[PDB]
RNA sequence: UACCUAAUCAGAAAGCCACGGCUAACUACGUGCCAGCAGCCGCGGUAAUACGUAGGUGGCAAGCGUUAUCCGGAAUUAUUGGGCGUAAAGCGCGCGUAGGCGGUUUUUUAAGUCUGAUGUGAAAGCCCACGGCUCAACCGUGGAGGGUCAUUGGAAACUGGA
């Protein structure tokens, strides 16, 4: 059961890439600055509702746009953190080309917002199935499918590793255009290093 | 409208090719909220769709249980399988308690004057089959009067 | 007479009728061992034995000591089914549960000395008193005004039938005929009217 | 020197058992096929709260585990409570009256079903009540009162035998 859902070759007609820039010599350098600016925005995002990235630095228009779901206090009360982001990006290198924001329609479509309401109780080793049976029905009301509760070992609070087969729905992967979210994310809260086999789909 | 008693949902740890198939056999009493017993077992992945599955496929296994004047017409038994039962009469204006076997047999017969009896074992698959064996073997007032074929007040 | 906790009467039995709130701070689920599991269904003979155990914690006299109680609720002519609730209210706990001395039955059995006892003449320090048409279950001359006898004199306004109680008196001498349906109805009647017979 | 409300000194309902249970019942240590536990279960070759100590818990009642003796258990020489085959059941014995028992119409003189001498109708008997001993043994009612002691002499077209 290594169902990884090869989306890499599945996307490319609707789901391109987050970073876009015309390069080949500045590619590695541009990619080096991409992760360099991602080491400060990830600590400022505080696990925000970010679906994709709008880093379109092609045609001399470099801008590290961050979705961050709905504009809350992340940008500051009236863009008060946008002026403080200048030095933030100025401390890294010398970019700071006015990063923009994007209003994400249907915020509960990624596997981050669904893991912040049904997988947020797993941090205190609590409900990991009762609350994991929910949200998929809410995702069905939105128009999509949702996530599928799954595990390979350490089932909730137990010293004995146990698997599962609670797949509420299937996942289409026989097509070469199928669009799948597949937003993987784990947290090490004094539990140990382990991998899960959770399956998601648009 | 219908007193459906869903006792439990027996699960099974299938050890077939698949990692661990989950088959919930939702158990629910198919009572008509009057005096019939009713018993049906499902085998669907959805308990709600499985509980009604046995209620729409097994709803003719009930038996009409009449009442004299608020007391069991006859103290019947139950010799079907291991688990057995017994019909104990009580006053019309009384009640029931907890501690023993199944509770969805005399509770369906809204009379509050019958004591549900079933020793046998804990297995709830051969203990409810003996309850319908005695319910169908119950002796009524006229039912026994026809057996002799004389008068109702000539066989007591 | 049980010499134990008086809080397991509403856990092992299904008819306590001794206190208003008891499952408010407790756990009203099933039994003790499998308290977090499901409940069961009282058996034919079990329901008649559960009521006996339920009345075992309620009535002061236990197995063999309540001979008269069971003997008056069986051979005695009349509604045999409701004979366990009719010929069983002739105890000394009824007077304390009708005048306003003790809210419980165990405390009412110990209220035959601290509270009103002198029933218009010869008294009795037992759990049952011979209160008939002519007996006035009152207090003594030295124990005229007690603390447990005049405790809830104004706290217990509503009184029961066939009972009398006033201020600085608490002497019961009303009707001698009581009601056979003026008690809690949770146990079976014919079941105990047949099982007892055996 | 009963029940006893009285002097009102302070004279103590503890207990042993199952505890994963069956069957209302447990936590830590110590054990680790050594020993224990040990009706039913079984638990002991390592994580036996089943073991032994401590804190305990369910039960019941001045105590508790034990030994031999009826019946709940359940019909189990079946009687309500047995087949005439796998169950609990094919005498291979083909030829013969054990009086156990197998249509004979009509037909009989009364084997018979429900009436009749009744006085008697008593009883460590269930007496319809009947006396109190608080927890114990405090006993009169022969007609009532059944536990009487009117059930044909009798109405024949009829087990096996015409």
């Amino acid at each position: 059961g290594q169902k990884i859902n090869p989306i890499g070759l599945r996307v490319g007609i609707i789901r391109d890439w987050e970073a876009k820039w015309y390069a080949e010599k500045d590619f590695a350098s541009l990619l080096h600055e991409d992760l360099k600016i991602r080491k400060f925005i990830d600590n400022e995002l505080k696990e925000a509702s970010v679906s994709h990235v709008e880093i379109e630095r092609a045609a001399n228009r470099i801008n590290i746009a961050i979705h961050t779901g709905k504009p809350g206090m992340v940008i500051g009360k009236g863009g008060s953190e946008i002026e403080k982001l200048r030095n933030k990006l100025n401390a890294l290198t010398d970019k700071k080309v006015h990063i923009n924001v994007i209003e994400i329609k249907k915020v509960d479509l990624d596997a981050r917002l669904v893991a912040e309401n049904i997988a947020r109780q797993l941090e205190n080793r609590a409900s990991f199935r009762r609350v994991q049976k929910q949200a998929i029905t809410r995702a069905m009301k939105l128009g999509a499918k949702g996530i599928k509760t799954q595990v390979s070992g350490r089932l909730g609070g137990a010293d004995i590793a146990r698997a599962e087969q609670y797949s509420e729905g299937t996942v289409p992967l026989h097509t070469l255009r199928a669009d799948i979210d597949y937003a993987h994310a784990e947290a090490d809260t004094t539990y140990g290093k382990l991998g899960v086999k959770v399956w998601i789909y648009r | 409208e219908f007193e459906e008693r869903v006792v439990t949902i027996n699960r099974v740890a299938k050890v077939v090719k698949g990692g661990r198939r989950f088959r919930f056999t939702a158990l629910v009493v198919v009572g008509d909220k009057n005096g019939r017993v009713g018993f049906g077992t499902g085998k669907a992945q959805e308990v709600p769709e499985a509980i009604k599955k046995a209620v729409e496929a097994a709803k003719k296994d009930l038996v009409v249980v009449p009442r004299v004047e608020g007391t069991t017409p006859h103290t019947i038994t139950g010799r079907y399988g291991s688990g057995s039962v017994f019909m104990k009469p009580a006053a019309p204006g009384t009640g029931v308690i907890a501690g023993g076997p199944v509770r969805a047999v005399l509770e369906l017969a809204g009379i509050t004057d019958i004591l549900s009896k079933s020793l046998g074992s804990n297995t709830p698959i051969n203990m409810v089959r003996a309850t319908i064996d005695g319910l169908q073997n119950l002796k009524n007032a006229e039912d026994v009067a026809k057996l002799r074929g004389k008068t109702v007040e000539e066989l007591y | 007479r049980f010499r134990g906790s008086n809080w397991k009467k509403s856990r092992r039995l299904g008819i306590s009728l001794s206190g208003t709130g008891k499952e408010l701070e407790k756990r009203p689920y099933a039994p003790g061992q499998h308290g977090p599991n499901q409940r069961k269904k009282l058996s034919e003979y079990g329901l008649q034995l559960r009521e006996k155990q339920k009345l075992r914690y309620l009535y002061g006299m236990t197995e063999r000591q309540f001979r008269n109680t069971f003997d008056i609720a069986g051979k005695k002519f009349g509604v045999h089914g409701e004979n366990f609730m009719i010929l069983l209210a002739s105890r000394l706990d009824a007077v304390v549960y009708s005048l306003g001395l003790a809210r419980t039955r165990r405390q009412a059995r110990q209220l035959v000395n601290h509270g009103h006892i002198l029933v218009d003449g010869k008294r009795v320090d037992i759990p049952s008193y011979s209160v008939k048409p002519g007996q006035t279950i009152s207090v003594r001359e030295k124990s005229q005004k007690l603390n447990i006898i005049v405790e809830s004199v104004e706290i217990n306004n509503f009184v029961p039938e066939y009972l009398n109680f006033d201020a600085d008196s608490l002497t019961g001498t009303f009707v001698r005929l009581p009601e056979r349906s003026e008690l809690p109805a949770e146990i079976n009647e014919q079941l105990i009217v047949e099982y007892y017979s055996r």
